[PDB]
Order: C-alpha cells, then structure tokens, then sequence
C-alpha cells in the first residue's frame, strides 16, 4: 500500500505543491507544502524518507535556480533541509544505488553540466564523482543492475537520442545503444529488467512512443505509445506498472496521469492530478 | 518560452 508521492512543478510559476496518489482506493493527499517553491527538481526515496532534489524556482519576481536538497518524512509530514549540492541543478537528473543519491547533469544559466555527485545521508556530505562523457540536461535516469544510466537530453546545442552507463565501483562513464527516438525531457525508469524512456521532445514536436532497452540484447524496442503526448513528465513504477504523470504537451499543462500494464503491453488514463502541472519530481513509498 | 517544460523565462 505504497503511495506515488509528486512534488513542485509549473503551472505560470513554479509550485510548492506536495501530494501523494494512491492506487488501490485511487485517492488524492494534501501533504506539506514544499519550503521553496520548484520545477525541474526530481524525486526519490532512501529509508523511506522523500527527497526533493534541484530544480528552479520561476516566479513573477524572477528565476533562480536550486542546488537545494530537501528531505521530506511520510511519519511526521515535515520537510527538512540538507546539505546543498557543489553547483544549482535545474532539469535535473536522479538515482539511487545502496542508499545514495546521484545528482546527474542539469543545468545553471546557460551552464549545462556534465559533471555528477553522489549524496551519504548517514553523513548529509556530497562529493563529486566522474563527469558524464555528455553535458545533459532534461535528462532521464534509471538505476539497473547496479549501475547508473543517464538517457537522452540537451547538450546546449542540440538534443540527444544518446545514452551512457555509470560504474560506481569503478567510477566511470560508458556509451550505449543510442535510442531510437530523439528524446529530451522525457520519463525515464526500470520495469523487470529493462528502460523505458517514454515520452520528451525530439526537436520539433512532443512525443507519445515509448521504446524499451533490453540489457543482454543492448537494443531499444518500441512498446505501445502513450494516448497523451508530453515533455517534462513525472515517472514512476508502482507494483509492476508504469505511471507518467502531468507535463507539457506544446499547447498546455496536463493534469493526466496514465499508467503502463506490461503484460497486455496496453496504456490508460487512471486519474488526474488536482491541476495541470509539469517539471514535477516524483517518487514511491 | 521553453518548448520542451511550457515555462516562460
């Protein structure tokens, strides 16, 4: 009975919002709104505890981008502040390896990183690691077998259809099969085995196919699209399914939150989100 | 207006 907890985003500024979705009584929650408010901040979970992670906060007043780290606890509802990270991160990439949090790629100004740090709750210390071969930002992430993907993105110049592995006990970047699709913004997360990236923009238009890497293949498989096209998307998995969730698609903000079965390899609408939003982090406990 | 998240900077 684990919820799918979504934080921040835009909709004409950037959000504080806090709320959690229940699958099983397919229920909304109001938790605690956020100290400052984001977008382009990504989401994850270590000993049951939230962490919201980056992002910008695009107000009326103005935009300033965040190198924040936020930790939120279900138990006591309360957000608490953590170390920030060496440089701000906005369309920020994240994953999590043996209860450690990686900051990917993202950008500050018209600084897109390459570089990547790692996060020790037990000491509330970052330290930088191994850059990625790739300046990404709207990068996706997904931990699988141990070892760290970035897909997709912008490099500030062009978007990207690339992808590249991580090796933490080596610390180490390594390229992969590029993805069929030209993907930035797009969601990226691990389902039995495998990435799917769904969703982003290819360079012209937003985008509804999802393609699937096998790992012994090492090549992407498209699987059924989504009904919805969108960019700046909430991901997440939850009991052997899919959910994206919100994001932009060219003309407006969606609240539409579809969820992938992949046996009968079928997408459907299961709920909305409360308002249209998107750059929204997401994770599940 | 970023096309890819919809926000206006």
């Amino acid at each position: 009975g684990r919820l799918i907890y979504t934080a921040g985003g835009y909709f004409r500024q950037s959000l504080s919002y806090l709320e959690a979705y229940n699958p099983s009584d397919g229920t909304w929650l109001r938790l605690a709104d956020l100290q400052v408010p984001r977008s382009g901040l990504a989401g994850c979970v270590v000993g049951g505890l939230l962490y919201a992670v980056g992002g910008r906060n695009n107000s009326p007043d103005g935009n300033t981008d965040s190198s924040a780290l936020d930790c939120y606890n279900p138990m006591t509802n309360q957000w608490s502040p953590c170390a920030p990270m060496s440089v701000p991160r906005n369309r920020i990439g994240v994953g999590v390896i043996d209860g450690h949090i990686y900051a990917v790629g993202g950008s500050h100004g018209c600084i897109h990183h390459n570089s990547v740090e790692r996060y020790e709750p037990e000491r509330d210390e970052w330290h930088l690691v191994a850059p990625m071969l790739t300046r990404r930002i709207g990068v996706g992430v997904a931990v699988l077998n141990r070892l760290l993907y970035a897909v997709g993105g912008f490099d500030g110049t062009n978007r990207l259809n690339s992808a590249e592995c991580y090796y933490p006990e080596r610390n180490e970047w390594r390229m992969i099969t590029a993805m069929n699709t030209i993907r930035s913004g797009a969601g990226v997360c691990v389902l039995h085995n495998c990435i799917y990236a769904a969703g982003g923009y290819d360079g012209q238009d937003q985008l509804n196919s999802v393609e699937r890497y096998d790992v012994a293949t090492a090549t992407w498989t498209f699987v059924a699209p989504m009904k919805h096209r969108r960019s700046a998307l909430g991901i997440t998995v939850h009991q052997g399914r899919i959910y994206v969730l919100g994001g932009y698609d060219g003309h407006t903000f969606l609240d539409s939150v579809e969820c992938y079965d992949p046996d009968t390899d079928t997408w459907s609408e299961v709920t909305r989100m409360t308002s249209g939003r998107s750059g929204v982090g997401v994770a599940v406990t | 207006l970023d096309p890819e998240t919809g926000e206006f900077l």
